[PDB]
């Protein structure tokens, strides 16, 4: 089956860049009907939606975070990497990063976020 | 001394001896005897698989794939299924009796190649360390024989098996496709594409006679003729 | 947006008695709606993806049903085993938002 | 509103394995088994048959009585074990 | 009135026909010492030993290729046979209440 992998700093500092790197097994990341997607949750609230990238070069992220995401993917590594620019203590969060799969056909069909990945804890502190 | 008949032999091997338990011995060590075929050693003892000069050998266990006319990725409830589109909005759904007869099908296939093992005690001696002239050279003559047939036999049996497999899950497919062509009689159209456009409302309801072999074309049928047409 | 409202929290009830929750949609949207199940410290596990379909390897207790803008996920026994937070997931719009989780 | 759409379809995987037919050569399916065993637990396994293992002894001299092959006097055997370190200690022969 | 001809099902045809050509034409397997296959004297046990074993050989490999030949020509005949059924299938697919099939 398909598994997701999470990789990348515990610990930014305010006012810099954060990066994430999610990493695929058991499947290929160039599928047409692969939307690789990246969710958050602070602790306390709901869960959020980031933004999707695809194999086409298309990306879509959340109206939310403005102009401050963006979204990579690396097909010879099978792997695909988040980037948040400007980083406040409002992005203390457990990121988790998913699979969607929008199928096309005569009938297109979702099936929602099917494979999920081990959330990883990212606080956002000025301490060392 | 005593001289009986039985099932003993002799074995040159530098391998330790274990406290498992296996029927079938190879001077590089016992090896499981499930597979029909091996490649470690020409030297076996017990029930042992055929040696093949070959490394790989696949058989089909299951269709063909065709990733994205296209396969649904996401049917992980069964091999074969339907997608609809109604009023009530979209879905899916898998059958159970065609998959259950492929399944059925590939599981008799195999059936009748693992575990079917025979037994071959004492043989002639295929290592040799010294040259002796005619009768060494016509017992590697016949075990080279022997291997180079049953080599042959294995690849052929593998790629029979594989197109006969691969053309009963299509036939499956097949199956289902006029079965259910046949239970919409005139209220249905074919597109061409494996879609089927039905002119008539169907809800739920509807859908799931389809699926459920209790479907009455008969009550449907003036206003599917009314809007065919 | 699609805002997700979920009506029951910090619901508590007995081992072997029925319960509900219900998901509500500020817009309509037609039967695409998930139920995941996360259990405390692990990664979401979905339980329903059309709203009335329940995937291999789920217990037989859990059901969904719903339409439109009320989708509801109901559950006839509670085993022990089953005490962690539910949400609800909609996929007709992209922005992808969920329902704040409710608690048993 | 007056019309349904009724599609019926099989099942994908994410990775599929590559095998051959009589017609294609190159046919991916779902899911394929191998018939072949290439691996070896690298011990002789000793519970279903009799194993005796001769470590500095030959059958030969073990039937002639080597004076290192004392100990498998009335001895019986499913397989014998011949190791690549036999040697005889005795007087020279040779079995025509 | 006018003809023409199709070329994806001819090309798929030639396609498959060349692929079993190519895994049968040109794969052959190396020999340099064997056994003696021709006898001037009368000896005994070895030499007829030799006579069965080159004899049995000869007959199971026969049988391999008589066999092998009749297998591959159905399948080709099959195959054949498909491809315009295929093409009748997907022609009367593409008329469908606008043309009827005659027989
Ligand atoms: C197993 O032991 C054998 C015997 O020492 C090794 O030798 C191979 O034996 C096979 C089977 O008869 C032959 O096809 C090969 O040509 C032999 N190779 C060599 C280099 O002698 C063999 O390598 C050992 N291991 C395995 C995994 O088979
Ligand atoms: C086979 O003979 C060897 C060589 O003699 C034995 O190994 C050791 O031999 C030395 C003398 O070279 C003795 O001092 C040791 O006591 C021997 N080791 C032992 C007895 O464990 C070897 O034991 C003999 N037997 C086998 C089965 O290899
Ligand atoms: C797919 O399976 C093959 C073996 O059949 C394996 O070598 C390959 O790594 C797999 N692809 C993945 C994990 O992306
Ligand atoms: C499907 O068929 C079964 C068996 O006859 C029947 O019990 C059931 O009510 C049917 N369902 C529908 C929706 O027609
Ligand atoms: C592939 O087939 C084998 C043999 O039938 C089976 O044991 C295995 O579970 C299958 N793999 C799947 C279904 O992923």
């Amino acid at each position: 089956e398909v598994q997701l992998l999470e990789s990348g700093p515990g610990l930014v500092k305010p006012s810099e860049t954060l990066s994430l790197t999610c990493s695929l097994s058991g499947g290929f990341v160039t599928r047409n009907s692969y939307y690789l997607s990246w969710v958050r949750q602070p602790p306390g609230k709901g869960m959020e939606w980031i933004g999707y990238v695809h194999h086409s070069g298309e990306t879509k992220y959340n109206p939310s975070l403005k102009s401050r995401v963006t979204m990579s993917m690396d097909a010879s590594k099978n792997q695909f990497s988040l980037r948040l620019r400007s980083v406040t203590a409002a992005d203390t969060a457990v990121y988790y990063c998913a699979r969607d799969l929008v199928e096309g056909g005569y009938i297109p069909f979702s099936y929602g976020l099917d494979v999920w990945g081990l959330g990883t804890t990212v606080t956002v502190s000025g301490a060392s | 001394f005593k001289i009986r008949s039985g099932k003993s032999s002799i074995m040159r091997s530098d391998a330790p001896i274990g406290k498992c338990k296996s029927e079938c011995i190879t001077p590089n060590g016992s090896i499981p005897n499930d597979k029909p075929f091996q490649n470690v050693n020409r030297i076996t003892y017990g029930a042992c698989p055929r040696y093949v000069k070959q490394s790989t050998l696949k058989l089909a266990t299951g269709m063909r794939n065709v990733p994205e006319e296209n396969g649904w990725e996401g049917m992980v409830d069964g091999w074969y299924g339907f997608r609809w589109q109604n009023s009530e909005g979209r879905g899916q759904a898998a059958d159970l009796k065609s998959t259950q007869a492929a399944i059925d099908q590939i599981n008799g296939i195999l059936n009748r190649l693992i575990g079917k093992t025979n037994e071959k005690f004492h043989q002639i001696e295929k290592e040799f360390s010294e040259v002796e002239g005619r009768v060494q050279d016509l017992e590697k003559y016949v075990e080279d024989t022997k291997i180079d047939l049953w080599s042959y036999n294995a690849e052929l049996l593998v790629a029979l098996i594989n197109q006969h497999t691969i053309d009963l899950t299509d036939s499956e497919m097949n199956k289902l496709f006029e079965k259910t062509k046949k239970q919409l009689r005139e209220n249905a159209e074919d597109m061409g594409n494996g879609c089927f456009k039905i002119y008539h409302k169907c809800d739920n309801a509807c859908i799931g006679s389809i699926r459920n072999e209790t479907y009455d074309h008969n009550v449907y049928r003036d206003e599917a003729l009314n809007n065919r047409f | 947006d699609i805002q997700l409202t979920q009506s029951p929290s910090s619901l508590s009830a007995s081992v072997g008695d029925r319960v509900t929750i219900t998901c509500r949609a500020s817009q309509g949207i037609r039967n695409d709606l998930g139920w995941y199940q996360q259990k405390p410290g692990k990664a979401p596990e979905r339980l329903i993806y059309a709203a009335s379909s329940s995937l291999p390897g789920v217990p037989s207790r859990f059901r969904g049903s719903g339409s439109g803008t009320e989708f509801t996920l109901t559950i006839s026994s509670l085993q022990p085993e089953d005490s962690a937070t539910y949400f609800c997931l909609q996929y007709h719009n992209y922005p992808r938002t969920f329902g704040p989780g409710t608690k048993v | 509103n007056s019309t349904a759409t009724l599609c019926l379809g099989h099942h994908a995987v994410p990775n599929g394995t590559i095998v051959k037919t009589i017609t294609n050569d190159r046919i991916e399916v779902t899911n394929a088994t191998e018939l072949v065993q290439n691996s070896s637990i690298g011990e002789i396994c000793g519970s279903p048959h009799q194993i005796l293992d001769g470590g500095n002894c030959t059958l030969i001299d073990a039937l002639l009585g080597d004076p290192q092959c004392d100990g498998f006097q009335n001895k019986e055997w499913d397989l014998f074990v011949e190791r690549s370190r036999a040697n005889s200690n005795c007087y020279p022969y040779d079995v025509p």
